[PDB]
RNA sequence: ACGAGAACACGUAUGCCGAAGUAUAUAAAU
């Protein structure tokens, strides 16, 4: 996939990023992701426990609140199909897909941090 | 181990018969030439050997068959070549070979086994600087040197890079490591450094 | 040649910050990718403190030659002396109860706390983020004690007792003077895994 | 060798905002989800004020070399001279009695204070928000003093006592100027824990 | 004449540092580029500890002569009273199950633990980095015990069982006192590979 | 492509290398490349597994992130043509070319370590 | 040879060893050159059956010999952890005389 | 009826032994 690099390069507009998005504006998001991630790591089976599915909904709630609070985060999440991805994750409930999600989001962060003021 | 050095005069067939053409080939004169060669090969061979842990096994005619300690054998062989080049006034030359053989070997089998380039370049230049460096930096045991040997023996460029990095991990003075690296780059100087270090052990 | 095993539990009073792996993360394991306190830190801290407790000269401060009883406890074998350590400190692991309780309360193990380094004659407070383990978490530890000589176990155990108490009113980890690293020891147990030595009158608190 | 414990309790007097986590929240203890005072804050307010009360040369400011009494009291080793921190300030947490009283009297743990912005020549009202910790609450803290010289303990303790008074009069945390940061100390207790020192 | 096979796996509780290649790596197999535990390591540590178990004289220590039973187990054949060795300790190979496991969960085989050191009178830090085999990885080991005397079989097995226990509580490799390399054994097994000698009543914990 | 391997000596300036590049900020890259090298050693055939390819994707992501974090490393990666060769390796999906790349990286790294303050 | 050249694997490993003096606890470094793991050697045995009525017996014996070696070592340090070998792809053919070899078996 | 014939470059020992990812620096000026 790595459609992330395409989105970030397309958003290099005039030197603004998604209309001025910054990595420190993502912090809690990634933090939350990382938490789930390590929990996700400790589990063995691919079937994700109901508590983890509730935590996935909690991660989506965080994303929605952050998008509502900051307009630039909203644009980023909207274009990046982040909410579609999360919904599809919730539908799938499979660990491997979740790990793929983690990688994609981390790539997003890395590419964005690649082009910053 | 023991060292064995065997040497022969190269131009002795011509010297004994043709020697000096057309004007000094008197019977007495070639006799005196023979006499000098004999007296040298039977007296100087006694005298010069004083400082070397060597036993004289066969000396005479044009055959030199010497055995002793490897380092001592090499050193005395160098000494003998230089002394000969003095006494022959650089007119007669010798070909000599040294082989290292394990102790208690049947010598009847050792015998059948058996210059300035060697003296000035290898022993005089590379050997001394390598010795000084290994004097200055300890712990550099046969492990470190043996890794060097492995690096050199596989003549490939990636191995050149490996040798560079390994040298970097040492703590030898930059000049010493750079000299080893520069010597490794040159095929002739690498072969010479390899020989020097093989002597090092 | 018997071996006395010591088990116990590290309860983290304030934040704990090893920071071995580093923007600069703490030591976090690999099979469970849960943070652990590498023993090397534990042994070093306990050793430095116990050395301070006994005498320590500037010439002694030169090259880490320390008081002889401590030396017998931890081993130097440096001045051509035959000294293998009789007390080995292992690593600590995020014990299961901790993970369980935190999961059933949905709490992270690790916090990021942000600091503002103020510059004099500049009035600029620069933000530096430090990651530290959350409070109330626990690890389990095992120490191994070796009896090289019979009539010295009690004397070495007295030195251990002092060093264990020293760790409870000190900081273990990084930069404790900014208030991170306070720990405690609980549920001490002593057993002799191998041998015929009695460890019942023996106690650590 | 000897270690000196200090047990005591801070009471908050004016609204208090440290707000490390920054609608601009305050620091919180994650196992309790409750306010704390990150003892780093104590250390910093402390050292800054003490430098202020002692000599603070402009060159000394630029070079961050602090007064020798200050530097020795808290350890710096930034000028090359090895110096170990002689006092550690740890964090602090809510008191059991404080939390019990809050629950009994239904006292909120945090207050949101509106900060209205008024501009001259326009007087355009744009409220801002900020959070404060409930005033009057008390935290239990610890100061651990280490003895490195049996003759320096008295002088170091004298400096600590005067500094405690300075911290009480001044403001701790951010927005000290607007009325956030006045705390008091109570129930100081002194007791050496390790060693044979007389206190 | 019988040869007795012992099989099982070695589980790394805390990181392992065999590290014969010397930054400061671990020994690796050259066909797979994976960690190994050379049988010299295991065999020597077993001999060392089991010898220390029994009484060893100062002269015996200097001449490496040990107790008659440990020697008969391990062989000296150095002077005079020669004894042909009896238990051949094979190497250890990074088992397939753990390789697949790490691949599936995307786990490194080996970590680079960063460590530090505070020299005295300077308090100045000089860092180091050390490679450690990731914990929980499993090695396969094979021991082959030979019966040079039928009468003594359970006694020899009991001796090596004590050495196995000693290894479990202690450590292999380096950093043992600093925390590295405490190991455990799992799924041991015995089966007579050559001869006509039963091995059912045999056991190694 | 070996000119990019001996260019490291061409980048020895005054007295910093690659504008102050140190192996302390490049150790992560060495570990990640070595981890994938052992997986390639386990692989027997030439045609790379798709999960291995995604591993390459993650590798390049790490490359971009590391370039973003540090400037001297960014200069190294760009001035040595790291990204094009990475993409090329991904394109070729051959083990042997991958080993070639690893050797190239190793030469770069080692030569870099030779020159350091 | 072809596999190693392709995979760029050295043929021979240099193992670092160490020995500990007791009552001194000093370190003495050692170096042993070992052949690489996994290499294969092509071996040839020749058995001249001088007695038709014994060859079966002999092969049984040779079988046992091979079998023992399967769980034992060759060369030095075999107690210390090197030299275990394995036998694969053994084929037996008659090359002199007219004696059948379709029933002789060695693993 | 081959300067032959028999003959394991074997047996002992491992990478140790000590090192603390450490040293100050307010989530800040409305």
């Amino acid at each position: 996939m790595t459609f992330a690099h395409e989105v970030v390069k397309s958003n290099v507009k005039n030197q603004v990023l998604f209309n001025g998005l910054t990595t420190s504006k993502l912090r809690n998001l990634m933090e939350q992701v990382n938490r789930l991630y390590t929990i996700a790591f400790n589990s063995n089976e691919d079937q994700l426990n109901e508590e983890f599915i509730d935590e996935l909904e909690y991660l989506k709630i965080k994303f929605y609140y952050e998008a509502g609070r900051e307009k630039s985060v909203d644009e980023f999440l909207k274009k990046t199909l982040m909410f579609p991805i999360i919904d599809r994750v919730i539908k799938k409930e499979s660990k491997k897909f979740f790990l793929d999600y983690c990688k994609y989001f981390e790539a997003l962060v890395a590419y964005a941090k690649y082009y910053q003021k | 181990r023991l060292g064995v050095v065997r040497a022969d005069i190269d131009n002795l067939g011509a010297t004994f018969i043709s020697g000096i053409p057309e004007k000094y080939n008197s019977i007495s004169r070639t006799a005196t030439l023979s006499r000098q060669l004999s007296l040298f090969f039977k007296y100087e061979l006694n005298h010069l050997l004083e400082n070397y842990q060597i036993t004289a096994i066969y000396s005479g005619g044009d055959d030199l068959f010497l055995i002793g300690a490897w380092d001592d054998i090499i050193e005395a062989s160098i000494y003998i070549n230089d002394k000969f080049k003095e006494f022959t006034l650089d007119k007669l030359t010798l070909s000599a070979g040294v082989g290292m053989f394990s102790g208690k070997y049947p010598v009847s089998k050792m015998a059948f086994e058996t210059w300035d380039e060697f003296k000035k370049n290898i022993l005089e230049e590379k050997l001394l600087v390598l010795q000084q460096g290994f004097s200055q930096t300890d712990e550099h045991g046969k492990a470190f040197i043996y890794k060097m040997l492995a690096l050199l023996r596989n003549n490939e460029a990636i191995n050149i890079a490996r040798l560079a990095y390994l040298l970097a991990r040492s703590k030898m003075n930059e000049d010493f490591t750079s000299k080893i690296f520069n010597w490794a780059q040159n095929d002739k100087d690498k072969n010479q450094l390899i020989t020097a270090l093989e002597y090092y052990i | 040649y018997s071996k006395i095993k010591i088990s116990g539990t590290i309860e983290v009073v304030t934040g704990l910050h090893i920071g071995g792996g580093g923007d600069s993360p703490v030591v976090r394991d690999l099979q469970t990718k849960l943070p652990i306190i590498p023993g090397s830190s534990i042994k070093g801290k306990m050793r430095n403190l116990l050395a301070k407790h006994f005498g320590l000269k500037m010439k002694q401060e030169s090259h880490n030659q320390d008081d002889e009883r401590v030396l017998r406890l931890f081993g130097s074998s440096e001045k051509g002396n035959i000294q293998r350590a009789r007390l080995q400190i292992s690593d600590a692991f995020f014990s299961e109860k901790t993970k369980e309780h935190f999961a059933q309360n949905d709490i992270a193990y690790t916090e990021t706390k942000f600091e503002n380094t103020i510059n004099r004659l500049t009035a600029v407070a620069n933000p530096r983020q430090i990651e530290r383990v959350t409070r109330g978490s626990e690890f389990d530890f095992v120490f191994i004690y070796n009896v090289d000589e019979e009539s010295q176990v009690e004397d070495d155990f007295e030195n251990i007792e002092k060093a264990i108490h020293l760790l409870e009113n000190d900081y273990l980890g990084g930069g404790g003077t900014r208030g991170n690293g306070r720990i405690q020891f609980k549920d001490t147990n002593i057993e002799t895994v191998v041998g015929e030595y009695d460890s019942t009158n023996l106690k650590i608190k």
